[PDB]
């Protein structure tokens, strides 16, 4: 989308690994804020948004 | 200590950074002290 519209997908009810992500070499950036990148796989949630 | 990376692995080459270089063959102390200097060399390591 146009940076004006934005969707947002809700992930829910899965099982995912953060890391096939984090160690992928298509990103510019991955900045994180009250989570670590390398701690994600470790722990969960009730609700992704994307 | 010298060796060489791809310029997007320069970043990882810090204390605390993790990430493939950082983690399986290159690993700095957490509480490193000393410098990290590097320059790209295109003209001398790329045919």
């Amino acid at each position: 989308a146009s940076v004006y519209a934005w969707n947002r997908k809700r992930i829910s009810n899965c099982v995912a690994d953060y890391s096939v992500l984090y160690n992928s070499a298509s990103f510019s950036t991955f900045k994180c804020y009250g989570v670590s990148p390398t701690k994600l796989n470790d722990l969960c949630f009730t609700n992704v948004y994307a | 200590d010298s060796f060489v990376i791809r310029g997007d692995e320069v970043r990882q080459i810090a204390p605390g950074q993790t990430g493939k270089i950082a983690d399986y063959n290159y690993k700095l102390p957490d509480d490193f002290t000393g410098c990290v200097i590097a320059w790209n060399s295109n003209n001398l390591d790329s045919k």
